[PDB]
RNA sequence: UCUGGUUGAUCCUGCCAGUUCAUAUGCUUGUCUCAAAGAUUAAGCCAUGCAUGUCUAAGUAUAAGCAAUUUAUACAGUGAAACUGCGAAUGGCUCAUUAAAUCAGUUAUCGUUUAUUUGAUAGUUCCUUUACUACAUGGUAUAACUGUGGUAAUUCUAGAGCUAAUACAUGCUAAUCUCGACCCUUUGGAAGAGAUGUAUUUAUUAGAAAUGUCUUCGGACUCUUUGAUGAUUCAUAAUAACUUUUCGAAUCGCAUGGCCUUGUGCUGGCGAUGGUUCAUUCAAAUUUCUGCCCUAUCAACUUUCGAUGGUAGGAUAGUGGCCUACCAUGGUUUCAACGGGUAACGGGGAAUAAGGGUUCGAUUCCGGAGAGGGAGCCUGAGAAACGGCUACCACAUCCAAGGAAGGCAGCAGGCGCGCAAAUUACCCAAUCCUAAUUCAGGGAGGUAGUGACAAUAAAUAACGAUACAGGGCCCA
């Protein structure tokens, strides 16, 4: 191609969103946005096939242009904005709040959470730097840039960001005993503790994790997110608390 | 010793069927 | 038989959040009178081929010819 | 363009289609149960094929084996569900036993005709086909209907139809108003 | 008609290989700048994304930096008087980084009489050679920018073992 | 692969005879669901029509437009045209070229560019002509429009007159922070000593026994003072200059709140569009390792005109013989280099098979490449674009002969024979994409039509009564 793409075809969609092959030729391609395209969730899918409050596209850009959906707090007119992991979605509307969450199945799951816990989310610290006038900042993995962090966060690390300040208030390192939630591969979806994270310099890391049955998983490090502490987790967990 | 939010409570839901009979 | 139905809570958001053929067939909305899609294509690029009002064109050649 | 739809053969010619024996046999099979061609024959013969080549696969795993389990526990529900095979022979040994008269045997015209709705295999197919016959609430008009055990005692003749209620057909009602006249 | 694509040169075997494709204009070259002393005459170009490059196809000043005393002047630009990739550059008087040219003392020496009090000893002290260079009045430097990238013809003054080891070129 | 013969009767070796897929074609063709449409190695040539445009309250209307009005006093509703912005680099089609190339899996960017999206991010007080626009600068300016015209002819346009901007080009408006004597002992006051953006280019620099005393029993007394990576000349900061040198809001909608010393005073809400840098996302470009069919009656190849490497420069978004100058003489090869053939786009896949294997894969998804054949470019974040431009070759249309206009391997539909095969149909309602934008557009796509492509189910009859006759069938 001579630029960027701009259709996506159905057969080449995310095999998550569970979209029907024959309903027609193409998909929602999901537009730039705080998540990747194959680990997102476009909002026409949510509010179309999940929560069927929408018919059809049409419907969706109806309810969008009236600025019924807030995502993270802030109204959102886009139809294929990437929502993702972790993202709240919030219906006033309707009394609704939403996190993004995948079940064991991997795929996101439709998940309702109080306004107290739809009031904050989590974030693993993709990066942390020096920018200009030496101020630091976090990069987190919904591309959120947070200055003067604390200074004991480090990546890989988890921190807890209030939706309507955008600032840190607590957070959780990345240690052994941990609670992690797997964000890829084919244990996509299910959570556990860290027994052990094995180092390989110039090469991917692999992390251990049990589950509360006691089976071991191997995982890249890339796919582990902590949601907390063994036994208190820091968001309400869908059905199936990740087992299996 | 064991090292080891809570939902929001489901809703039953605000409409149900009606039934009609005519003619 | 076996279909969907939809209740609006009022018929001016009926009226706002229906589509226009369906409007149509319940008489809440006039059938618009278009041409066919080949004829208004024709008429676009008929329209293409002329820059400005085109007044000016007429009236050059009406004292042309 | 649109993703393909899926599609398969339901049935294959057989080997040697010429045998005297087979001949012979696909003229009882279709005698007595009132088949139209060698068509439906060879799709119950690719079918059963299908299935005994499962059963036999399985049975060369081990017992205890996981597939074996879960493969075989779903092929007996299976063909206990349709009837072919009797709830007291669940092993696949009995599975690897079945006989194109097994499936024949659950098909809706020869159901309609051994429940006395049709004095023939062939009535029953015209009953059918001329949709006289309700599994349930539901008109069935295909004789190849495979009937459940559940389904086996809900066979009856529709409400629509003249020998289930309904007002008499065209050629009684005619005859009625040219006897009146 | 510039290219920089590597499929029209030869394996590391030898074979002659067939065209890929057409040339792509993501791996274009342009025209080199033959800069030259002269009247400022500096003209840009638009280059991959919205970026702009100058192209100084003549310069006469530039800013040259005495590191040794930590400063930066900016002067005029006398002649260039050696070239390492070619000489014919040197035959020219084309400006290009690393050509070794010969610059006015003039500001240097200003600062200096200004500075040391001197034209407090022992840091007034410099090398002898580049105290004979401000007698004779030019001060030989070496380019460190590129003028056809951005436009300026930036250096530094030589000093010590680079200074002996051009001396003994030149 | 099996079957039967060749003997008086067997075994072995021979002979004889019978034993899906692809192409082309013949006949028949009622019902339901569903679905496809290549082929002369001719990537041969195409009449005609269409396939890419786009406007919100929110960039620019004195249309000599329409309609309104408390009948208008800068404008204000709606709005052709035109400027401005964005898109047109996506999609669709075809398989010509291409044999470590593409492609598949697997890597790197500590080797680079990236419109858009998302998140952050910019008080520089002062600094002589204050002889001062910021209650807001210019034409260094034009379109549409008015009017005068040329040509046979085209989405050809000339001369003259006007007028706007988020176009173009200029240009401004008593701050904050360190210490803090002295009072006062806190909710402290502050005489005074000091400090002050970005962007570009270069050079330099940084980035590594207080175990005590007192105290109210708390606390205070001296000291600390960058981060990351496996790894950096990294992030970042500092100094001195440099620059045809940037940026640091002269923009727009809706609404009319709060203070008063009552002034068209001061202040002030919710949005739109922009703007510097960094991060993110959508991408792009290169890139590590292993893997391709036939050919040895192709054994040496590359290196003169870059082949392998070193130094420097140029060019690039950037690495790099990518190119240049000077240097060495290297690099590949019987573990098949190089050359040749390919009815060679690669893969996921399809068929067959008991297994090993063999064949097919233009063709619904991914990647590559092309737009009759070579070559070069403008614009733009992104193209070496072809429903953009310029030349050459081959074809080819109009002409008043002076010129002017071309690219169906996009959707329909034609020629390529004198022998043949889907509709020049309807629509943006679904899928999604584009725009300034819910609305406009979309032969992308969908709907229907049309040779039994490949598949699914399945009618053309079912049940009776009576009469007559004695033969009917099977083996051999
Ligand atoms: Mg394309
Ligand atoms: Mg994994
Ligand atoms: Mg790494
Ligand atoms: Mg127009
Ligand atoms: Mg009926
Ligand atoms: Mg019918
Ligand atoms: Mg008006
Ligand atoms: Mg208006
Ligand atoms: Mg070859
Ligand atoms: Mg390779
Ligand atoms: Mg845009
Ligand atoms: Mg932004
Ligand atoms: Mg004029
Ligand atoms: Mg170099
Ligand atoms: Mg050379
Ligand atoms: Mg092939
Ligand atoms: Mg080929
Ligand atoms: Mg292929
Ligand atoms: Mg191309
Ligand atoms: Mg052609
Ligand atoms: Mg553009
Ligand atoms: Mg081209
Ligand atoms: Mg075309
Ligand atoms: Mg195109
Ligand atoms: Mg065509
Ligand atoms: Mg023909
Ligand atoms: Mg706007
Ligand atoms: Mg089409
Ligand atoms: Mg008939």
């Amino acid at each position: 191609a001579r630029g960027p793409k701009k259709h996506l075809k159905r057969l080449a969609a995310p095999h998550h969103w569970l979209l029907d092959k024959l309903s027609g030729c193409y998909a929602p391609r999901p537009s730039a946005g705080p998540h990747k395209l194959r680990e997102s969730l476009p909002l026409i899918v949510f509010l179309r096939n999940r929560l069927k409050y929408a018919l059809n596209g049409r419907e969706v850009k109806a309810i969008l242009m009236q600025r019924h959906v807030k995502v993270d707090g802030k109204v959102r007119t886009d139809t294929t904005y990437p929502a993702g992991f972790m993202d709240v979605i919030t219906l006033d509307a309707t009394n609704e709040n939403f996190r993004l969450v995948y079940d064991v199945k991997g795929r996101f799951a439709v998940h309702r959470i109080t306004d107290e816990e739809a009031s904050y989310k989590l974030g693993k610290v993709k990066k942390v730097q020096l920018g200009k006038k030496g101020v630091p900042y976090v990069v987190t993995h919904d591309g959120r840039t947070i200055r003067y962090p604390d200074p004991n966060i480090k990546v890989n690390d988890t921190v807890k960001i209030d939706l309507a300040s955008g600032k840190i208030t607590d957070f959780i390192k990345f240690d052994a005993g941990k609670l992690v939630y797997v964000t890829g591969g084919r244990n996509l979806g299910r959570i556990g503790t860290i027994v052990h994270k094995e180092r390989h310099d110039g090469g991917f890391d692999l992390v251990h994790i049990k589950d509360s049955l006691d089976n071991t998983f191997v995982t890249r490090l890339n796919n582990v997110f902590v949601i907390g502490e063994q036994g208190k987790p820091y968001i309400s967990l869908p059905k199936g608390k990740g087992i299996k | 010793f064991d090292p080891s939010p809570r939902a929001a409570k489901k809703r039953r839901p605000a409409a149900k069927g009606k039934n009609l009979s005519f003619k | 038989s076996v279909g969907f139905g939809l209740v609006y809570n009022s018929v001016a958001e009926a009226k706002k959040f229906e589509p226009t053929y369906r409007l149509v067939r319940y008489g809440l909305a006039e059938k618009v009178e278009k041409a066919s899609r080949q004829q208004r294509k024709q008429k676009k690029n008929r329209d293409k081929k002329i820059f400005g009002t085109g007044k000016r064109l007429a009236k050059k050649v009406a004292r042309r010819n | 363009p649109r993703a393909p739809r899926t599609y398969s053969k339901t049935y294959s010619t057989p080997k040697r289609p010429y045998e005297s024996s087979r001949l012979d046999a696909e003229l009882k099979l279709a005698g007595e149960f009132g088949l139209k061609n060698k068509k439906e024959i060879y799709r119950i013969s690719f079918q059963l094929s299908k299935i005994r080549r499962a059963a036999r696969d399985l049975l060369t795993r081990d017992e205890k084996d996981p597939k074996r389990l879960f493969e075989g526990n779903a092929l007996i529900r299976r063909l206990v569900r349709v009837g072919v095979l009797s709830e007291d022979k669940k092993k696949l040994d009995y599975v690897l036993a079945l006989k194109v008269e097994d499936f024949l045997e659950r098909r809706l015209q020869t159901q309609v005709y051994k429940l006395g709705l049709a004095k023939s295999v062939h009535h029953a197919r015209v009953l059918i086909t001329q949709r006289h016959i309700a599994v349930g609430k539901q008109i069935v008009n295909i004789p190849s209907f495979m009937v459940r055990l559940d389904s086996e005692k809900h066979i009856d003749f529709a409400p629509t139809s003249p020998f289930g209620g309904a007002r008499p057909g065209r050629v009684a009602r005619r005859n009625a108003a040219r006897k009146a006249e | 008609g510039i290219s920089r694509d590597s499929r029209h040169k030869r394996s590391a075997t030898g074979a002659k290989r067939a065209q890929f494709r057409k040339k792509r204009k993501f791996e274009l070259g342009r025209q080199p700048a033959n800069t030259k002393i002269g009247a400022k005459r500096i003209h840009s170009v638009r280059t991959r994304g919205g970026n702009k490059k100058y192209r100084a196809l003549r310069i006469e000043t530039g800013n040259f930096s005495w590191a040794s005393e930590g400063i930066s002047k900016k002067t005029r630009i006398a002649g260039v008087v050696y070239h390492p990739s070619n000489n014919e550059l040197v035959r020219t008087n084309t400006l290009t980084k690393a050509a070794i040219v010969q610059i006015d003392a003039t500001p240097f020496r200003q600062w200096f009489e200004a500075h040391y009090g001197q034209t407090r000893a022992a840091s007034a002290k410099i090398e002898s050679s580049v105290e004979s260079q401000f007698s004779a009045g030019r001060l030989y430097a070496c380019i460190s920018s590129r003028p056809g990238q951005s436009g300026r013809c930036d250096g530094y003054i030589l000093e010590g073992e680079e200074l002996a080891f051009y001396l003994r070129r030149l």
